[PDB]
């Protein structure tokens, strides 16, 4: 519209978007970390066996 | 926008105190008593 709103309202959809690329981006990296344990889980037996 | 600078303002004025501090774990704490500070002869329940 021209109007303080319609720019402003821009700048929150843009900011965000902002925090949801920095989640993912975080999700991969530690991501990585949670598939460690079930590829050491799949093997490592049991002490006691 | 990781937005922290939210304020950033004194740092105020500083005096020096006999308090109670000990040490658990990491997380240096006080002790204090509130008997005879506080509620020393005032007539109102201690809670």
């Amino acid at each position: 519209d021209g109007t303080g709103i319609s720019l402003h309202r821009q700048l929150r959809a843009i900011q965000q978007l902002a925090r949801n690329v920095q989640a993912v981006l975080g999700a991969f990296e530690r991501g990585t970390a949670d598939q460690m344990l079930h590829v050491l889980l799949e093997k490592a037996p049991p002490l006691a066996l | 926008n990781r937005e922290t600078l939210d304020e950033l303002e004194s740092a105020p004025q500083t005096t020096r105190v006999r308090a109670d501090l000990v040490a658990i774990g990491d997380r240096l704490v006080f002790l204090e008593a509130l008997e005879r500070r506080i509620y020393a002869a005032t007539n109102v329940p201690y809670p």
